Parts: C-alpha cells; structure tokens; sequence
C-alpha cells in the first residue's frame, strides 16, 4: 500500500525544503536544465560537425571529452565522453542494463523506453531482434556491438552519413540526426 | 548484488515500447518527475550526504517485487527518501505525515561493502582479460552476464573514479581506479543463444585480472 506517487514526491521535497536544505529556486533550476539545456540537438550538432570536418571527427573519436568540451556541452552525467563510430560493417548501440546511464547533456534525459526492463534485458542479448522490432533492420553482414554503460564513460553513437546528403549544410544534417540515432537504435534517414 | 535490477540477458520480456523516432512526449510526464533527480543532486552536491553510487545502490535495495512494479522516476523518489532517512536527515514518520499515507522505503543493506582492492593490474589496449569470478552482496558495477568471462581491452580511461563497491556504501576506502572498455564476443556471454556480435562493458580495474 502506498500514497499516490505525486504526494510522496512532494512530501520528500517539502520535508527537505522545510528544513532549509534546498536552496531557493533549486529544483526549478534543475527542471529548466533538464527540459531546455540537455538536448539531443547538441549531439546532432556534434555529429554534423564530425560529418563535415575530418579534423573534428578525428578529435571526437580519439578524445570525445575534449571535442564535446569545445562546444561547451560537458555536464552532469556527461563528463567523460566516448563516441563510437558506425562503419559499413559495424552498428553500435548503447544501453544501461543496470539502470539508465545516458550522456544527458548531449542526448537528453533517457526516454521511458530506454529505461524499460524490456530494453535493459533484451538489447544486450538480442540486439538484432530488438532493433528489428523497433523498425531498424540490420543485415547479417553487419556486426552489432552493444555498449553497456556500467561505469562513468558516457557514450554517443556517430552514425554513418547517409547517401543523398552530399553537400548539405551542418544545419541540414543536424535535422536528420535524431535522439534514436545517437543512442544507436535508428539509422539517419534522408527525408 | 545479484538483485532483480541486473536484467541484462533475462528472457521472457516482450517488445520494447518504442518504434524508432516515435514521439516520446515531454521530458517530464508529470509535475513531480523532476524532483527525484533534483533532490538527488541536492543530497550529493549541496549537502554532501551521499554519492550518486549510493543512489544506485539504494534503488537496487528496493524489495524485489516493489522494484519490478515501480515506474522509473518513482524508484528514485523512494531511493532518495530512503537515503535521507538512513543518513538521519529525515524520518519516515514525517515523510508519511506529509504524504498523507504509506511511504515504504528500500530495504536495509545486507553488506557493509568492500574497499577498493590494493592489488590490481594496469592493462593496455588489446590485452586479454578475465572478469574476476567473485560474488559481491553489496553494490557492484559488474553485470552478472560477464562474471568470469574473457574479453579484450579496447580502452583504458584517462581519468580515475572511486570504486563503486566502496563509495556505494559511503565507505572511506574507495580509492580511485580507471575503468576499461572490455569487448566480449556475444557467444562468450550467451553461447549460441544470442543474435548479436559483441558487447562492450565498462569495467573497473578491480573487477579484472589477466586472462
Ligand atoms: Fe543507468
Ligand atoms: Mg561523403
Ligand atoms: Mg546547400
Ligand atoms: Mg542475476
Ligand atoms: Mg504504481
């Protein structure tokens, strides 16, 4: 038996706030960070830059932290970054099987599905079937590699750049790099 | 801790509730949902009452049926509340009074944790390693699917962090270790019963030994 979750969450807030342990505007400030600042649009910007700038691509793949810091996008749950490169024979996918660990500042907070027991249990063992069910077909001639986020490394996938985007601006490329492309369950599509 | 939270490889679950690029809705689906993370950070960064590792562990310590029936953000409301009570900052009485009803918490720890091991090895990219065949009842950042298994180092971190098995219990002896991206063949982890290629687990130095 439990009180409604909203009542329990606000009780926790009120118990701490009522003892002076929560600075003024504290939870409101975090809410703004979570809703407005942490965003997969940032990861998309990084990918589009890497796609159009071989030098940055090299930095991103060798020192992800430094590359992300150049854009000012390090942050909570995103202080040590490793980018993992898809290739014609390799598809990378990220999970946190133990909870929900995600590169928050550049991917945004994890979505419900990524935190689901279904994804946490299944993608490590049957990633091809999981991606297929989610709408992404990965051929047998492609190695699937699942990164389980079990420590402090926070990952992003650098997907392959699709044919048909040659010459596109960074802005145009950013639009096709979605949250799901950064997690690795989707491949960027030409609209 | 071999709890129900160690889900990787568990069989019997249905479809992931998502198709690619589908609308996931707003970041928060209810007006309270930003509270668990924000209050976690108040506890960690403002009060210094606990580490993030202690938050992971207190969630692992939910009674197993309770864990399995509780949505994500609610688990962190329960976990943060539990730590506040365990650290003597709040009482369960006042939480229940303010909530207007029952506010069951995670179960007490059954382990005092363990220190960062004194004896470890610095590994290099390309080296073959085995995950120590050890059983730890308290917090550990080793999913069971890789226990005792052999893989290859693909990265050694250029930073070091406290050993989760210690800091996750608030111990003073967590030291600092780098972690290693250890690549395992899918078949090393699940035999023939997998459709994948490889799995890379980010493992603390103290979980590893030469192969
Ligand atoms: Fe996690
Ligand atoms: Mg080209
Ligand atoms: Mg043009
Ligand atoms: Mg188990
Ligand atoms: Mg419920």
């Amino acid at each position: 038996a439990q009180a409604p979750v909203s009542d329990r969450a606000w009780a926790l807030f009120r118990a701490l706030d009522g003892k002076g342990l929560v600075p003024d505007g504290y939870v409101e400030g975090w809410k703004k960070t979570f809703e407005e600042d942490f965003s997969p649009r940032r990861g998309a910007e990084l990918v589009a830059r890497a796609w159009t700038d071989p030098e940055f691509r090299q930095l991103l793949l060798t020192d992800g932290t430094a590359a992300v810091a150049q854009y000012g996008y390090l942050g909570p749950q995103g202080e040590y970054i490793v980018a993992v490169e898809d290739t014609p024979t390799l598809k990378n996918v990220i999970v946190c099987s133990l909870c929900s660990c995600t590169a928050w500042p550049i991917l945004g907070l994890p979505p419900t599905w990524y935190k689901s027991f279904e994804y946490r249990a299944r993608v490590v063992r049957e990633p091809r079937k999981v991606l297929s069910e989610m709408g992404t077909e990965i051929a047998s001639d492609i190695e699937i590699r699942v990164y389980d986020t079990t420590a402090e490394t926070r990952y992003m996938v650098l997907p392959q750049r699709p044919a048909g985007t040659e010459g596109w601006s960074q802005e145009q490329l950013q639009e096709i790099v979605t949250k799901d492309c950064l997690i690795g369950v989707a491949i960027p599509q030409v609209p | 801790m071999d709890g129900v939270h160690d889900l990787a490889g568990v069989q019997g679950f249905g479809k992931v509730p998502h198709t690619v690029n589908a609308d996931i809705g707003p970041t928060f689906h209810a007006e309270w949902e930003h509270l668990p993370y924000s209050l976690m950070f108040a506890g960690v960064a403002e009060l210094g009452a606990f580490s993030v590792d202690e938050v992971r562990y207190v969630v692992e310590r939910m009674e197993p049926r309770h864990y399995m029936m509780t949505p994500y953000y609610e688990r962190y409301v329960i976990g943060v509340a539990t730590l506040m009570v365990e650290k003597g900052i709040l009482t369960q009485d006042e939480l229940e009074s303010l909530a207007g009803g029952p506010f069951p918490l995670s179960r007490p720890s059954e382990s005092e944790g363990r220190p960062a091991p004194v004896e470890t090895t610095t590994f290099e990219v390309g080296q073959r390693v085995r995950v120590r065949d050890e059983y730890v009842p308290g917090h550990i950042r080793m999913p069971a699917y890789c226990r005792g298994r052999v893989g290859t180092i693909s990265h050694r971190t250029t930073e070091k962090w406290p050993f989760p098995d210690a800091i996750g219990h608030g111990r003073n002896d967590a030291g600092e270790e780098p972690t290693y991206h250890v690549k395992f063949a899918a078949e090393e982890l699940f035999g023939s019963d997998t459709d994948g290629g490889s799995v890379v687990v980010d493992l603390f130095e103290g979980y590893l030994e030469p192969a």
